[PDB]
């Protein structure tokens, strides 16, 4: 029950690095499966 | 139909630093990786030479972001835009205090990531 | 030069749906490549 | 070594609504998809029966979030926690105004996504 403390900003950063990690996983899987 | 040398991107660099033979058969694909300060935002980090003799690509990187540096005792940390690479935050002190140090800090390349250029100032008195 | 208007919140949502889309892409590629 | 019926998850449901034969060979994997109000947050949306006769899984879904509904003319939209499924926002009006309608709205399942339960009130006078 606490409003996100504008660390909205840190969460956005983490989400973007996690997407980047997904992208790496995606082509590392797509490379060796080809 | 064939390509000359690829354009330089501000956000990424080629992966192999090979001879870079100034000419490339149509259909060639060159692999890239993000520059310091940038992170991947697309699955395809390539430049490809199309039938028109031109390099085709997306902006496949975005800015890295610095972590928020936390509170300033007896002062304020103000975000002006965001905490992304290249952005600046500002510091001030409350009425009964003098700011010693820098009034700003910037998200810059540090190590293999990104960090603040200046340490947090102190609010004193 | 405008501070993100606490729509930090909308950005977080979009980033999470985009991750979910990546996850779908990942197993749809991983399924038919197996 | 074998499993009985899988536990029900609050965030996802099985994909096939098959006979659900009350017993499953060890190693069986069952596929799941997110329930309304939830979105995928992991690549593996499965339950698997391990050698101990137990179902193994991660929380592979998170809450969907509603879009911010925008400004309240002559009032204020207050976020209490976040805009996620199940969360509530609050409305108030400025000093010279009466609030007509609801003081709250909640992110709920709507259509195939998520939306606000109550419309924004009006601030009048």
């Amino acid at each position: 029950a606490k409003l996100s403390e504008a660390e909205l900003h840190d969460k956005i950063a983490a989400l973007e690095e996690e997407k980047a990690e997904l992208f790496e996983k995606l082509d590392k899987v797509e490379e060796e499966h080809k | 139909s064939n390509c000359g040398p690829p354009p330089t991107l501000s956000f990424a660099a080629p992966m192999d630093i090979t001879l870079t033979e100034t000419r490339f058969k149509t259909g060639t694909t060159l692999k890239y990786t993000c520059l310091p300060g940038y992170v991947r935002s697309h699955s395809t980090q390539t430049l490809t030479c199309n039938s028109d003799g031109e390099w085709v690509y997306n902006t496949f990187c975005i800015y890295k972001r610095c972590r928020h540096p936390g509170e300033l005792r007896n002062g304020q940390v103000e975000i002006k835009t965001d905490l992304s690479f290249g952005s600046q935050i500002e510091f001030s002190c409350s009425e009964g205090f003098f700011l010693i140090g820098s009034t700003t800090s910037r998200c810059e390349v540090q190590d293999r990531g990104v960090g603040w250029s200046h340490p947090l100032p102190q609010c004193e008195i």
